[PDB]
């Protein structure tokens, strides 16, 4: 019996190791999933927004060429100078006036997002 | 590839 | 002495049994508040990302309804179709150009995300 | 050996608490790391969001001046209204037309946006 | 919500 | 924080 109990402290001390250790790693999966939506949910809040700079450079470079506006204007040259800030902080500046737009969020990544 | 002014 | 010593060390075993089941559970609920916040907030993006593109379009058509700009040349046309595809595949394409905007980040949901409150246990 | 079987019982039995105990805690830094990340996303989201819509009501601006529209044209004021209740909305309208806008997330808050990091624990 | 382009 | 200011 002594020992008989000592058996089974020790038998029941193991099972709560055993269940322990898989809930834990059970848990580190999830952190892993978790952590996993949120560097793709910024990755798409990032691509939404060179999206949405993008076109508002695009519109204001459009109106120029019809001259509808001034864009050496001051006042309007600033609100043109935010959407190329934007557009030189956020992609690939090749030949000087000109832009790579490179999305982080695939579609993949798009997907983990539904 | 997007080219301003 | 020796049962003293065994019924001892069952009793504390008990309550580690106890005391982590209980952390275990608090685990889960931080882990769904965690993941609705994540969700609340891929919605809020979603709201936000086409209030802002339903503007876009109406200011190319505000422009157009006053010979600002003629729609169907090469470049103001490109920008037409930009916003004309997020509204197609971000709203309700009834027919003839018009389109229902559905908001996923309910009122409440933007509360959430203003509102940082997660219950966060500590052992 | 009774006592050594009873020494080892428990010297095994607070081996168990003193891991668990340290791994509840490494998994409360990271529920606090994740929920930290997940509120500068929001902020970031904001303030993402803010910049786009001020700046449509900065260009309505600068085209009435350019005369190139009239705010006082009903579709165009509309317009207007819109971008106004969006800063209305986030952030503090001063009274005279003037908004105060706030920034939410700054260059640290921003960073974590970049760096990735979450000291992920493995038990 | 609503909204008619062209 | 800025301030902007457009009245009508």
């Amino acid at each position: 019996s002594t020992q008989a109990a000592i058996d089974q402290i020790n038998g029941k001390l193991n099972r709560v190791i055993e269940k322990t250790n898989e809930k834990f790693h059970q848990i580190e999966k999830e952190f892993s999933e978790v952590e996993g939506r949120i560097q793709d949910l910024e990755k798409y809040v990032e691509d939404t927004k060179i999206d949405l700079w993008s076109y508002n450079a695009e519109l204001l470079v459009a109106l120029e060429n019809q001259h509808t506006i001034d864009l050496t204007d001051s006042e309007m040259n600033k609100l043109f100078e935010k959407t190329r800030r934007q557009l030189r902080e956020n992609a690939e500046e090749m030949g000087n006036g000109c832009f790579k737009i490179y999305h982080k969020c695939d579609n993949a990544c798009i997907e983990s997002i539904r | 590839t997007l080219c301003l002014g």
